[PDB]
This record gives C-alpha cells, structure tokens and sequence, in this order.
RNA sequence: CUUACCUGGCCUUGACAUACUAGAAACUUUUCAGAGAUGGAUUGGUGCCUUCGGGAACCUAGAUACAGGUGCUGCAUGGCUGUCGUCAGCUCGUGUCGUGAGAUGUUGGGUUAAGUCCCGCAACGAGCGCAACCCUUUUCCUUACUUGCCAGCAUUUCGGAUGGGAACUUUAAGGAUACUGCCAGUGACAAACUGGAGGAAGGCGGGGACGACGUCAAGUCAUCAUGGCCCUUACGGCCAGGGCUACACACGUGCUACAAUGGUCGGUACAAAGGGUUGCUACACAGCGAUGUGAUGCUAAUCUCAAAAAGCCGAUCGUAGUCCGGAUUGGAGUCUGCAACUCGACUCCAUGAAGUCGGAAUCGCUAGUAAUCGCGGAUCAGAAUGCCGCGGUGAAUACGUUCCCG
C-alpha cells in the first residue's frame, strides 16, 4: 500500500483511542432512562459533535506487513499473500496443510 | 441378557435382547410411535421374522444419530449382533441374509472448485 | 428510515444557519454541502443551495418538502438518452 | 475433598500427552490419587488462501489448526503434592491452568 | 508446473515448526507480528554471522530465541557484550524478557541456506554462475549429502532476456514425504536486477516418523 | 465403458410384498429421493385395484407388464432384439410417461386407470409398442 | 472510510526516515470562525536519569542532501500462479553398430491405473516421474471416567434429577487387521485375469493432500521486492460533497417459479458440523411483527446460537393464471451506524407483473453419486441467490468403441 494511506490508518486509530472514553460515556447517557430527555438530547448532540475519526466504523483492517486492504484474516493479522509464505516456511505455530 | 451395537450413517443403536414374549421398546416408545413409515418397521422386523422367533424375545433399544432410515438400519445391525451373541449358530443364516455386513457407505465431502462432491460448474462452449 | 426514538437528524451548523435566517428576516440563499439533513418545518419559506457534486442547486422549501432530505432535490447524475 | 483440577491446551497432541503423563507421574510419586487424563474434544479451525497473486479463484491452499485439551483431577492431595506441582517446569507450547 | 514448498508439505510429517508457543485467539496475532518483527531484525543484524535457523519460544511470560550459526564467536563477542546487547534489544522489541541461545552448525556444507547465501554473494561479486553451481555441488557432496540440486534464474551475465538453469547430483526424491530435504531461496542483487537462487539438499530418509522425532 | 464391464446394481426387494419388480417400478416412480411418497402412490394403487377386482396384486401387475412389454428395437438403423432388462425398463418408463400425460387430477388413481387400460388392450404404452413394432418391421431387412 | 476516479477548498524538507542548529517534558481543560481540512484563543503541570556545571523520550522553529508516486515498462526481472494433466513419460553412465551425426537401452508379446509387472533381445544397470511413506472414513483391542454416558441397584417434586456404577454409547491417544492369504479355473508351464469359503471389509475397500522434463515472451511492476525511465508549488500530501450502484442494448454464471409427487392450516418425529466476553444469551413482560426492556448462565463435552427441513398423521383447496407464482409499486416501522437522498438489511398492511415447462444448439453426472431438503463459517458496525464446509432422504443406466472432443 501507500505510506500516506498507512499513516491515515494510524492517525484514525489514534483518534479513536483518544476519544474512546467520552464517546462511551455519552452513549451510556443517551441510553440511560432516569436522566431527563433534555440531558439525553444534549448527549446525542455532543456525540454528533465528536470528530468523525473518533468513530470506529471508519477503521479498515490492513495486512500489517504490507498494508493490503483485502483478504485480512483477523486471526493472524496478515493478508493472504504474506500468510501463505509465513505458513509454508514454518513460522506460524500449529498451522499445516488440511486434508480430510 | 445379551447385547449388540449397530451402526449406519452416523447412527448408533444399543440393543438389549432377552428371552421374552415379543415386547419391543425404542427410547421408551413403541415401534409404530417411533417410526412413521411401514418400511422402517419392516426393516426393524426382518431378522426375527427370518428366524421365525418374533414372539420369543424382548427388545429394549436406545438409538441416537442420523435419520430415520439410518436408525432403522442400525437397529437391524444391532439386533443381528445380539442374536449372534445369544446363539453363534445363527451367524450362517444371518450372513446369508446379509444382516451381518456393516455398511460403510457415507457422505462424500465437498471439493474446492465444485458445487458438490462431483457436480461441476456449467461450462459455456465458446 | 431513522428510528422515531432518536428524532430527525440535522447538522448543527446548518441548523444554526436556519435559526439565524428565521430570527433575522433574510432571503439570501443558504449554501450547504449537507445533503443528508432532513427538512424541518422551520425551513419552509427559505432558499437553500444544496451541493450536488459540482454545483449548488437552489431549492425553495415548501410545506410538501417537509419530511425529506435536502439531497432528494439535487440530482447527482446526468442522463438524456442513448 | 480439596481436589485440584488441571486443564491443558496445546497445538500439538504429542506435546500435551507428554505433559499430562509427566503431571500424572509426579502426582503418583508424591502419593496422591489422580483421575484422568480425560480427552476433551478437539477444536479444528480451517482456512482457504488464494495461491496466485492476481486471479485464479480455484487455486487455493487449505490450512487447519488444532486445539487439543486435556483434563486431570487430583483428589486427596498430600501437603507435599502442591509444592512439587508448582516446582514442575513449564514446557513451551502447552498452556497449563490449575484450579483449587 | 508449480511445486509445493518442501518444508511446508512436511510440517507435521517429519519436520518441526520454527515457532513453538500457545496463545489465545486474541493474543495470537500480536504474538505472530512480534515474532516476525524479531526475525526481520535478527536477519539484518546477523547477516554476516552465517545464521541459518531461528527458533522462537514463549514458554510463560518470557521469550527464548535459539540461533543456529556457523560463527558463534561473532555473535557472542569478545566477552559476551554482543549477546548481552542482543538480548536487551530483543527484550525491548518483545514485551516479555528474552533469552538467547547459540547452536553451532558443525557442517555448513549440509545447510541449504548457507549454500544459497554463498552462491548469491558470488553472483553479486560477478563470479561465473556455472562455476559457482559446480563448486557448491561438489562441496556439498564431499560434505556427505545424498543429493544436491541448485537452480539460478534471472538475467545471467546481464543478458537482455532472462533464463533459468539448474544442476543436480545424487538423488532428490521430492515426492517421498519421509525424506530429509532441506530447501532454501535467496536473492542476489546485481546492477542489472535480481537473480533468484534455490537450493535443495537431500540428506536421507527419516524412519519412525514424528514419534521418532520426539515432538 | 471402453475397458471392463460393470456388474448390475442389486436392488433389494420390496419389504411389504417381496417383489423386486415392484421395487423397480417404485424407483421408476420416485423423484428427488421421495421414496415415502412413491411408496404411498404405488401401494395405494395396488390396494385400490385389489379392492376393485379380487386378484393377487403381484400376479396382476406381472401379467399387465407382460402385455405392455415390447419385443424389438432398432439401433443406429438396424433391427435388434431387446434384452430382458431393457424390456422391463422400457415398459415401466412407457407406463409412467403415459400416466404423466393422462388428464386425471392425481397420480395414484390415474396410474390404476392406465393399468386397467393396458390390461384391456388400448393405451398409450400399447400404441408406442405398436409403433416400435411397425418401425422395426419397416427396417426388418437390415441385419 | 475503503478509494486508487470527479468537482471545488487547501499545504509545500512535506502525512513517514537519517544527518545539522535553537527553544521547549510529553501532555492536558474549555470556547470561537470554517463544510471540513485549518486558524486563532483559553485552562492545569514541570516528571524520569545524572560523574547533576548535562543528558534520555516527545514536541515546536530553521536548513539541504532528500522523502513521496496504486506514474510507465509482466517484452528488462525475483517470487508467486494457470494450463496440457496425475497425461505417463523424461533421462543418464559404461558398453555396442555405424567413417559419421546418431542408434540402442526406452523396441516386440501379453497385462495394468501406470516406462506396473513377467517374458524375448549385444545391452547392461541405474536416476527424476508411477506406486508407497502422510491425513480422513469402515471392524475390533488397550489406556483414560469428566462438564460426557446410564445396563444392574436404590431415592424420586418422574426431569441421570439424586445416591451411585465404569457396564454400553461417545470423546481421543496408542495398537491389530487384508497379504491373491486359502481354494478352482485360467494363461506360454509366467505376469495377470475370473469365480468360491471365512471375514466388518477381497483384489488400488472409498475420499484427500502430493503436479516429472517441459509448452503458451500465458497472468501478476495494483500484495511485495526489483534494473531502467519519468513528476517534484506536484504525476507528492490533507479535506467536504459526488461516482465506482448510470441504461435505447448484447453476452457469461446463478436464484425463484410455471403447481395436485403440490399450496394453506392443526398436531407430531429424527442430524452432523461449526460459532460465541466491545460475544452468545435461559426466563418474564410489551408488540401482529422485525424488535425493546428487565434478568440469568457461560472464557464453554458444563451455558448458549437452536426452530433442523424435507418426513408422518388430519382437514381443506379440485385444474383455475387459481388458495399457483411473488416481481413492481403506495402507505407505516425497526436496527446497525456521526450519517441509510443518490445507495442498507429486515418487519407489517395494501397491490399481485411475466410465467401454464421454454427453437436451433449446448452443460454436469457412473453410487451414498445425480436429484432434492435444511444447518454453519471466513470477510464483516450493518450489508450473500456468491464462496468454503456439514449432515437428512435417496435413483436411472452402461449393449459397445463404428461417430464428435482431448
Ligand atoms: C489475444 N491476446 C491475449 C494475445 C494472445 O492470444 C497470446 C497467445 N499465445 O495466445 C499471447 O501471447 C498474448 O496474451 C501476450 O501475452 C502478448 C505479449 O506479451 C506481447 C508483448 O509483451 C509485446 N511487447 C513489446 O512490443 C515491447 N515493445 C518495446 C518498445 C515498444 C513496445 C509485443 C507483443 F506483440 C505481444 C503479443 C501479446 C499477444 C496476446
Ligand atoms: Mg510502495
Ligand atoms: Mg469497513
Ligand atoms: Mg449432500
Ligand atoms: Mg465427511
Ligand atoms: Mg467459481
Ligand atoms: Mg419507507
Ligand atoms: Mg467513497
Ligand atoms: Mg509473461
Ligand atoms: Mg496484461
Ligand atoms: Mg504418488
Ligand atoms: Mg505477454
Ligand atoms: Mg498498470
Ligand atoms: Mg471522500
Ligand atoms: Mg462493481
Ligand atoms: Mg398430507
Ligand atoms: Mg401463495
Ligand atoms: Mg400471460
Ligand atoms: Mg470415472
Ligand atoms: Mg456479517
């Protein structure tokens, strides 16, 4: 991938990490019943006011060695191109060729 | 008093056979309650009917796994082994009838590049 | 559609612009990129120029348009026939 | 009835069996009575990986990874059993958990 | 046609993995990425020490790295300063404290990766590739391999059109699963591009299987 | 096949009446593996005919299949004598095909109707048998 | 967002590395303008190492060598991959005839899945291919007795629920078995091929991985690396809106149907494989429903996704464009997301299109196969009729190699 794209990903991750706590508090306030509708409305408005990169919906899983945005395989944190090589070199514990 | 195990298509049956008058129970249910087809009942009844000893023994059976046909076949196989254990000399008759052989047929796995075990995609001819 | 329990969604900056326009009687069109905002009763009697991708199309809000998104009145694609 | 429960997890059934037998031998030498090991069901996780870099859908490697679990129960434990069990070293690749 | 990886096809048959550790589904990716980073760092730092194999374990909140080398003195240093620095750096890279172990390769000529590295160095220094392949083959066979095969692909001698050529001697039963077959690949970076070098060494058949290997 | 010959696939007899012929016809009737519905159709038709006229179902079915069974064929075009298995297969296929096109609502009673028609002597299967006989006579001289 | 494309708004040693110089702990609280990128204000604080006259981490400002490019060349390359094709071939030594290149072995009779094997022969012998070594399924044995099991005893709020048992099932490690082994034909008396007995299984028992020398300048510079060309106030970098979802048409691959072997309703059975802690959720209540609220147990052979559906029994529909089919559209909602107009999935009421089995042509399949029915997962906030797996019910037909294809 491109280095600018990788750095965009890293910046978005940092923003999410920064805003994790306040966003969760706002969601809890919105979902609280005892609080008045005024407070819930204000919480929703603040949530909408939070910067966009605070939302985890925008994070895209990328390879980790090459930044490839397709074929991710969460369990290994690697895209298929590097996963095949690392598995067939014997550097991924417990993984073999499957036959049944 | 005697025991047998039967296996057919992921189904396993435990058959307890004792001298009796002809009572048959499967999972605390009668044959007609447990199996809805007549073919399943006839398959269950084949061995004793062949031996002409239907009213001679009592059958207490549990089964689990597979479908209705598989369960019927497993019950037949288990009854056959129980009868052989009770009297080895029945083995020639049962092996002639084919109840001794354990059917090893099973579902073939799906294969990469195919819709099923052997069905391929459609191939446009240019 | 957006669940009734959450109410309608309007961008805060657009809402502030509309509030200012209603407070002070000004008919100057309001320029926005917010196609996703929902048209409210307060918009009626106003002119909003809504981005379509390359231009800001003017829209005069009426009572019939209430309950719509601003982008519904600013088509994005151009077609005239093969 | 101060029984102890040991749970072993591994990606190599030979390694986990060796570790379980070592634990059983240590317990028996210490003098306690042991139950097991009991084989718990295995987890099999499969994966499909395109082998070509650009385009060949049918060209794939099939990989699998296996998680094996073993359970050991020690009953009527002697005071000398626990210290020996703690002394017993840790073998790489075999996760061991102990519950009192 | 394309060939399966000789190491990969035998991973549970007659050969071990290069990594031994258990992890939960959540920790598996973190552990893998850290291990790969460690491998990449070590290769660069010990390029000139004739390193072939790296074995990584995470026994319990710790790390153990075993390095198979033909020059243990270079890695160890004068009085252990090099190993201490390396241990500290790996303990920095990996969260848990780490330990380092040295495994001396007594016979470099039966190690596939060292042979490929030597061939690549010669090609980058512009030795004739046919001479390189013949000399490597004869050296390995004197070392005592039951078979040796070497392949070189690219712009040989800076030709405009690339080509591939190979030399084999002895026997190399690739289809035999229980055969001990070391395999390695290597890059030679020349003014005209990249030349790929591949080495296979057949050392006999392992009898008894995994149980004999004592996993 | 080019090399070797494959043995015939043994078919277990019908459990109720112990008739391999009945089992073969039942499999001919079956679609999509719905053996239970095929069994219902066939047993119902046999019971209906038995009740209507008192005759052994197996004997009557064999007798009717004898009437509907063909005699000759032509292979690509030279006439040839059909083998016993192909005779029965063609007969059963013709009966089921003619039933498929019959105009009655259901299949079981509509199968019994065709059985009676074939027994009497007039039917689509009998007409097809006569047609193949005519065409074989027309190509008689060859071979 | 992804995003590489378009419109407009912006930055320039740069979003990212190294070297040089100066000042500042990093950080942290609230506002304002702007669509945002940005710009300008406004709070709290002076650690960690020190031979303390300094230095480490991280920032701000200057500076040039540079960074940056999914820009071009798959015909300059590495690595990787498709295909003939799991087709049975491709070779090498030394001898041998030939002035010679070469031949031979590797050719011939049978046989096999096979250059598989046995027979002949101035050839003798060996390598890479074939086979076997590996995984899975069928029979049995030993070890193991829970969270899994319940034959025999008892206790039962009749639920293995309890006291209990280690028998059976299963779970999962290690072993045995099958080898033309025995028999009769058969054939050159050989290889080999047919038919019997025992056996769970009898002639590679069934599947899977394993891809020879080579061919197509075959595919990939957009996974990645890399020679050489190009851009450098932009061919680099940041942002908000739009597009990748267009629509007079033509092709490939699928799903749903055209109904009675069926549709609707009531009752009632039987699986295997996976998944689950920012997750799956028992149960109660609210709603017609998608769902919501409270609450419970599960880091799982323990709790849960979970209703298997075809099936069976009963009634009704009686061949109608219908009680078949469910496209299109009008209203009204739910959930995920900062946000469902362009452009989500699902739910309810209303509407109810084409379609009554499809020309020439053409495709898959030899057995637990085809056909048919349901169930799970990777990707993933949400978004499968695709892909990769799992089980249930369960056929027809092979006379033969003339004809098409390789
Ligand atoms: C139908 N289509 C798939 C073809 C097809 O059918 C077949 C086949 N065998 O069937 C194939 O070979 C192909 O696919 C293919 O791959 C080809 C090439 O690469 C190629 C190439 O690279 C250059 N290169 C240059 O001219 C470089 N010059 C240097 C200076 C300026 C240009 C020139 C050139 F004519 C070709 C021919 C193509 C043909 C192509
Ligand atoms: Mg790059
Ligand atoms: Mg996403
Ligand atoms: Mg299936
Ligand atoms: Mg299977
Ligand atoms: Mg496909
Ligand atoms: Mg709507
Ligand atoms: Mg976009
Ligand atoms: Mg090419
Ligand atoms: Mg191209
Ligand atoms: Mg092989
Ligand atoms: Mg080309
Ligand atoms: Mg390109
Ligand atoms: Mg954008
Ligand atoms: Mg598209
Ligand atoms: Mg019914
Ligand atoms: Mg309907
Ligand atoms: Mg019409
Ligand atoms: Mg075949
Ligand atoms: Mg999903």
């Amino acid at each position: 991938a491109k280095k600018g794209m990788i750095n965009r990903e890293l910046k978005r991750e940092k923003t999410v990490a920064k805003y994790a706590a306040k966003r969760a508090e706002l969601k809890a306030t919105i979902a609280n019943v005892n609080a008045s509708d005024e407070e819930r409305f204000e919480a929703m408005l603040k949530l909408q006011a939070l910067p966009r990169n605070a939302s985890p919906v925008r994070l895209r899983n990328r390879c980790g060695l090459t930044g490839r945005p397709h074929g991710y395989f969460r369990k290994f944190g690697l895209s298929r191109n590097k996963l095949r090589d690392t598995v067939m070199q014997g550097d991924v514990p417990g993984v073999v060729k499957a036959s049944w | 008093t005697n025991y047998g195990t039967g296996r057919r298509k992921t189904a396993t049956a435990r058959v307890f056979l004792s001298a009796g008058t002809g009572k048959l129970v499967i999972n605390n249910r009668t044959l007609e309650q447990y199996f809805g087809r007549e073919t399943a009942r006839m398959v269950v009844r084949q061995p004793l009917e062949l031996l002409e000893a239907t009213e001679k023994y009592d059958l207490y059976i549990t089964v689990k796994g597979g479908g209705i046909g598989g369960q019927a076949g497993a019950i037949r196989h288990g009854i056959t082994r129980a009868l052989i254990a009770a009297d080895e000399t029945l083995k020639p008759v049962l092996r002639q009838a084919g109840f001794v052989t354990r059917d090893a047929r099973e579902v073939e796995r799906k294969k990469l590049g195919l819709r099923k075990a052997r069905k391929r995609p459609q191939f446009s001819k240019r | 559609p957006r669940s009734l329990k959450k109410g309608p969604f309007v961008d805060a900056h657009l809402f502030a612009k509309v509030e200012a326009a209603v407070a002070s009687n000004s008919r100057k069109p309001i320029k926005t990129w917010s196609r996703r905002s929902m048209i409210l009763p307060d918009f009626v009697g106003l002119t909003i120029s809504v981005h379509n991708g390359r231009n800001h199309v003017p829209v005069i809000v009426t009572e019939h348009m209430v309950g719509h998104k601003l982008g519904e009145f600013a088509p994005t694609r151009t077609y005239r026939g093969h | 009835n101060q029984r102890i429960r040991i749970r072993l997890k591994s990606f190599d059934h030979r390694l986990i069996d060796q570790s379980a037998q070592e634990i059983v031998e240590t317990a028996k030498r210490t003098g306690a009575q042991v139950c097991g090991p009991i084989p718990m069901p295995t987890r099999i996780e499969r994966f499909n990986v395109l082998t070509s870099p650009h385009v060949n859908k049918d060209a794939r490697d099939q990989y699998e990874i296996r998680t094996y679990k073993r359970l050991i129960d020690i009953v009527q434990p002697t005071d000398k059993t626990v210290d020996a069990l703690m002394k017993l070293d840790l073998a790489a690749g075999v996760d061991v958990q102990i519950a009192l | 046609g394309q060939k399966v990886h000789p190491i990969g096809i035998r991973l549970g048959v007659v050969k071990r993995h290069n990594a031994n550790w258990y992890a939960n589904p959540k920790q598996y990716a973190e552990y893998l990425l850290k291990d790969l980073q460690v491998r990449e760092f070590l290769t660069k730092k010990l390029k000139n020490a004739m390193v072939s194999n790296i074995l990584i374990e995470r026994p319990s909140g710790a790390a153990k790295v075993t390095i198979s080398t033909a020059r243990p003195g270079i890695v160890i240093g004068k009085k252990g300063e090099d190993i201490e620095k390396l241990q500290r750096e790996l303990t920095n890279i990996m969260g848990v404290p780490a330990q380092v172990s040295i495994n001396e390769i007594d016979r470099p000529d039966l190690d596939a990766r060292l042979v490929a590295e030597a061939i690549a160095s010669q090609l980058e220094k512009r030795v004739m590739f046919r001479r390189a392949m013949k000399r490597a083959v004869q050296n390995t066979m004197r070392a005592g391999a039951k078979g040796i095969k070497v392949e070189v692909s690219g712009r040989l001698g800076g030709a405009e059109i690339a080509r591939t050529e190979w030399y084999r001697e002895g026997r190399v039963p690739l289809h035999t699963l229980r055969a001990d077959i070391d395999y390695a690949t290597m890059r030679a970076e020349t003014t005209y591009g990249t030349i790929g070098v591949k080495v296979w060494i057949f050392r006999g058949e392992i009898l008894g299987g995994m149980k004999q290997v004592m996993n | 096949p080019r090399r070797r010959v494959v043995a015939a696939r043994e078919i277990l007899p019908d459990p109720k009446f112990s008739s391999q012929t009945i089992a073969k016809f039942m499999n001919h009737v079956m679609q999509d593996g719905k053996k239970s519905i095929a069994e219902s159709i066939v047993y119902g038709a046999l019971e209906r005919v038995q009740e209507k006229n008192k005759v052994d179902p197996v004997e009557f079915f064999e007798t009717t299949l004898e009437k509907v069974r063909p005699m000759v064929e032509v292979k690509a075009q030279v006439p040839m004598e059909v083998r016993p298995s192909r005779r029965t297969a063609l007969a059963m296929r013709w009966l089921v095909d003619a039933a498929a096109k019959r105009s009655e609502k259901t299949m079981a009673l509509r199968l019994a109707g065709e059985l009676l028609d074939a027994a009497e002597g007039k039917g689509a299967a009998i007409k097809k048998r006569e047609d193949v006989h005519r065409m074989a006579e027309a190509n008689k001289a060859f071979s």
